[PDB]
């Protein structure tokens, strides 16, 4: 997996899907819901 | 404690601290720059103004305590202000934070304090101040009175519509809305005759107790212009 | 009169009456256990706590006149429990009980002869107190306004729509609409401009004589904290 | 003068001007017998006692100025009892009176000449009839605020939507209706900002004017309780 | 300086001073024949009896100025009158004036200086004049108060309906509309409960201190009158 | 033609149409109009 | 007939009918209507 | 083309075109707009 605090795109979202993380629009980087 | 008073004196400088609150106000402006045809490209220098800007705040905070263990942290002012900034970090911390990052806007309320150099906001602030408790006292009642009705409500009215009376929730939701004399005859009351031919006897009387309330609310409001003057 | 004085001592303790005033609220949290989602299984355990709730309200008044015949009888706030609890038991009485029952939730205002501990709500209560009758009289007058304008209204307006002053409860029920400032244009008034183009000239006068009525009692609600004070 | 005295002792006998108020609210009453469900043979002796009625008024009148020359007709009071009942003869006379007979309806008024009798009511119709004309002038007033804003308004919005600003009786109308904040934002303005993306600022500073004006009518009703006592 | 006075004194004559007042309210009347039932033909004459007016109007100010270089450019007032003549002569230079020409019907509230003449109104004037700069103080609290909650609701609401929340004029107006409760619940707020539920607690604090602030709008517009009496 | 202030029915009105009265459901009587 | 004061469902009420009586089901007893 | 301030009617608007002027059916005259 890709960690945490870590820069993105909402398009091609690639963060830990696992720890239910995803790509904001508006952050740019991987929120934990 | 050379260097400590030195940079302290800095911290206490007005020059300083005016230049927090314009970059406050600048970063309020900043927010202001929330258009929907803002780019995607410009977008991203507004997310790392963002970033700069409460960086910017947080390094404010952490130079407040390093002079200060507890001494600001008694003043509630300087807790409000370090309890907005890490909730801006704790957005900044992979939070489902909505919009309370902004949140920091009410620290442009800071200019509030100096708004009141005009001689009647003077009264004004202490008279808002001095009427903060009892207000406190008919909200308590006021909500007294809508939680007895509310539960009346929602026991009278579940079944044929739940939409406003199914819970308390949306119950005391919808009270709320009958307390601003608003759509309660076209939009609540009416459908209520088409079913129940006596909710009018429970929503007449209503009306009437909570806008002696409210009134009673400004009387109390206006006691103090005359309490100190 | 040994054991009459020792239990009538145990029923003026504190202990034991602020011990039913936390069994009023508790009984009131009972009724906010009045969801939707309740499963009818855990509703069978409601309908016993309602029926012991309202057998020690029933245990409470009997002991309260086993000690007083008539002497709690001249207090009418003693009439006022006795009334609601003994309305409780004809709702325990196979009668059509709406939800009237629950209007013990109302013996919760007996904590409202505690909230007046803060010293504004004092002088508040002292104030709504004293501005009781006064208000009976407006309602008195502006009732009458209402009962000389709704017989011109339902006399005016009788034919062509009905569903708003066919009668004179609902022609009476739509000048208490019209009174609260709310549809009179778009859901009242412009359907009769529509057939009678000489009904605005009814009804603006109507709403200049009650606002100045309700703005009058709001004044009359106004002099009592310069009065006393 | 024999039979003129004593019938005219008869006149300002207390019985008969009490047993003639009676006569008044029993035929208010007689009008609140106006259902819909009345039937058509039960209407013709509501006919025939509106009938009586007005003839028993009528009989008061005739024995009131058999007494009075113009010494009644100097007092505005006797003159507006004349007039209404006259009016109703008028109804009387084959004219389109649409419901102002029961304009007579309003001698009830003449019951509220009773109900001062209440203490606090003393003030309160002391009050009303001190502030009748500084009322009038801020009608005066607000009616030239209507006037020069309803005639911007009829200029210039009066093509693409000529049902709320056509004419300026209609105009007018519809800026009483933003007057008592009731659908200018959903019923009216945003059908504007649908057309002109301009009228809000039209629209908001009408707001800010007329609920200053409105306030202060409600500042000069108050200065009266303040200047009796 | 012989005719230079002489006609400076038939200026500063009452007769034709309020002959210029008559063409105003003339003027006015004219535009209150602002009908749709106008013919074109009758039309055209509206057209040059305006271009009269104007004439008339642009006569007084160049005599005004002809006497006065700099003396009355240091009153206001002439300079508002001036101002407005000279808008309406732009309207008479090919500009999209809309209706701004009949901001010279603002000129009739030279009117107002005369209807000051009723005892109370003096006192009106005196307290309107008086409380004007308390209320520009309030306005800008409250606009405050508007611009952090906007950009609170711009934030949050923009995604799913952009008509109400969209940009930051849509959502500033938006909240006004909420401001003055006005279809809050049904034509706003339930229908972001049917998407959010959790707005309600944005929206219900914002009605609670604009209440608030409002009510201390009229505290502050009531504190004159025995300020000066 | 029928008179002024004549009773009648308005189910079978008779007034003096000439004159514009017509026989009202309320009060029972040719009004003038 | 079955009583007054009787306990009851509402699902299988079985009052005196005849009397007006009919087991509510908020409160599971036979109400005299 | 015409020029500046001259009279017209809106139903033959003759003004100059090249310089936003229209003939205005209240002002009967080209505007600048």
């Amino acid at each position: 997996c890709l960690g945490i605090f870590k820069a993105c795109n909402p398009s091609n979202d690639q963060c830990c899907k696992s720890s239910k993380l995803v790509c904001s629009r508006k952050t740019r980087w991987c929120k934990w819901q | 404690n050379a260097m400590y008073l030195a940079i302290t004196n800095i911290v206490e400088s007005s020059f300083f601290t005016k230049f927090i609150t314009i970059c406050i106000v600048l970063n309020t402006l900043f927010m202001a720059m929330e258009h929907h045809p803002m780019t995607e490209e410009f977008k991203n220098v507004l997310a790392i103004g963002n970033l700069v800007f409460t960086g910017i705040f947080a390094a404010e905070i952490i130079l407040r305590i390093y002079v200060h263990r507890i001494s600001f942290f008694k003043d509630p002012w300087s807790l409000f202000d370090f309890f907005v900034v890490t909730l801006s970090l704790v957005e900044l911390f992979l939070a489902d934070v909505e919009g309370l990052s902004v949140l920091r806007s009410f620290r442009l309320l800071r200019l509030f304090r100096a708004v009141t150099a005009v001689p009647q906001m003077r009264k004004i602030v202490s008279a808002l101040i001095s009427v903060i408790p009892g207000m406190l006292s008919v909200i308590a009642l006021m909500t007294l009175f809508f939680y007895i009705f509310a539960i009346m409500a929602t026991q009278l009215f579940g079944e044929r519509f739940p939409e406003w009376f199914g819970t308390l929730g949306e119950s005391f939701y919808t009270l709320f809305q009958v307390m601003t004399l608003e759509s309660w005859s076209m939009g609540i009351v009416r459908p209520l005759m088409e079913v129940y031919p006596y909710a009018w006897v429970f929503f007449i009387p209503f009306i009437f107790v909570v806008t002696f309330v409210m009134i009673n609310l400004v009387v109390a409001i206006i006691v103090d212009a005359m309490a100190i003057l």
